[PDB]
């Protein structure tokens, strides 16, 4: 039995822009088994309308999702992503770096 | 330029929680057109591509059919797996099988694919001959005699070579606007100081399709992988996909770096270098 | 276009 650990980013679909409508994704890939958990966070709570892909897998069998919501970047509101996998001892939390 | 078909299927066993959870999801290059969820509502394959909506309400019955097949096969498959493995029924186990077809940009048959994936290990595959197997271990050496005996290479070929580029070719008329599109990479650089004394040259790839690309630094004109970072190609959730790759440069060196950009959709490689 | 045919391992 293979585990791997999820490797995340977490990226705007466009240039941030403040107070111009955007897309937060969270990308979850190269993990194993399936079985995972993903929040999106504003200022450290859940955000509700959350969607994500269906379940596929890279060339080595490692899972990938896809998981986003509509948002508007302000300079100031903190966004991160909170990913829960049996590889993980907690959650690991990774903030969105508008430039990365 | 070339063409792939791909069906991607996970199969996973959960004891005390009912039947294993099947999905299946079909690609063509790195566009999804289908899916299956053996534990939503629908019971039917399901478009997820505008394009595969103009395929007959028989496809749907026919797709729904073989992927239910698919599905009570892959069930039955985790219990095979369990006996050579010699495995408790108290554990979760996951079987993912892979298949499908690559055709030139003539549309002839190229390459096929057959292989499956016990616990995220290579368990068997069928070879580019289509008329062999490569098995990893003892158990996989069980399921490459069976198959062999019942000459199952054979039936595979004759679908890898046939109805799968068949299908392939279709859908890419069908959605020539979506698949057969190359949106080269929309570039550009950003400079972000760590310190008096380092800054980060960060090279940007946007809204490209397909998602191949190959992102390189050079300092004076010789690659560099030192001090440089590579990020996984990444989807924008649109259909398009982005990817960067930076290097952290003596400050007022900046302009020694050269990011070079390759893509089926630029006529040409890119070379940016840090302007003001 | 999925095929008709699936193996038992």
């Amino acid at each position: 039995m293979i585990q791997r650990t999820p490797k995340i980013q977490v990226y705007s679909r466009h240039p941030a822009e403040n107070g111009k409508s955007n897309f937060l994704n969270c990308y979850v890939s190269g993990f194993h088994p399936s079985d995972i958990e993903v929040d999106l966070l504003k200022n450290g709570e859940r955000i509700e309308k959350v969607e994500h892909s269906d379940l596929s897998f890279s060339k080595d069998w490692s899972f990938y999702l896809l998981y986003y919501t509509e948002f508007t970047p302000t300079e100031k509101d903190e966004y991160a992503c909170r990913v829960n996998h049996v590889t993980l001892s907690q959650p690991k939390i990774v903030k969105w770096d508008r430039d990365m | 330029g070339s063409h792939s078909m791909r069906y991607f299927s996970t199969s996973v066993s959960r004891p005390g929680r009912g039947e294993p959870r099947f999905i299946a999801v079909g690609y063509v290059d790195d566009t999804q057109f289908v899916r299956f969820d053996s534990d939503a509502a629908s019971q039917r394959m399901e478009p997820r591509a505008p394009w595969i909506e103009q395929e007959g309400p028989e496809y749907w019955d026919e797709e729904t059919g073989k992927v239910k097949a698919h599905s009570q096969t892959d069930r039955e498959n985790l219990r095979i797996a369990l006996r050579y493995y010699n495995q408790s029924e108290a554990g979760s186990h996951t079987l993912q099988m892979m298949f499908g077809c690559d055709v030139g940009s003539d549309g002839r048959f190229l390459r096929g694919y057959h292989q499956y994936a016990y616990d995220g290990k290579d368990y068997i595959a069928l070879k580019e001959d289509l008329r062999s197997w490569t098995a990893a271990d003892m158990a996989a050496q069980i399921t490459k005699r069976k198959w062999e005996a019942a000459h199952v290479a054979e039936q595979q070929r004759a679908y890898l070579e046939g109805t799968c580029v068949d299908g392939l070719r279709r859908y890419l008329e069908n959605g020539k606007e979506t698949l057969q599109r190359t949106d080269p990479p929309k570039t550009h650089m950003t400079h972000h100081p760590i310190s008096d004394h380092e800054a980060t040259l960060r090279c940007w790839a946007l809204g490209f399709y397909p998602a191949e690309i190959t992102l390189t630094w050079q300092r004076d004109g010789e690659d560099q992988t030192q001090d440089t970072e590579l990020v996984e190609t990444r989807p924008a959730g649109d259909g398009t996909f982005q990817k960067w790759a930076a290097v952290v440069v003596p400050s007022g060196e900046e302009q020694r770096y050269t990011c070079h950009v390759q893509h089926e959709g630029l006529p040409k490689p890119l070379t940016l270098r840090w302007e003001p | 276009q999925l095929p008709r045919l699936f193996p038992l391992l």
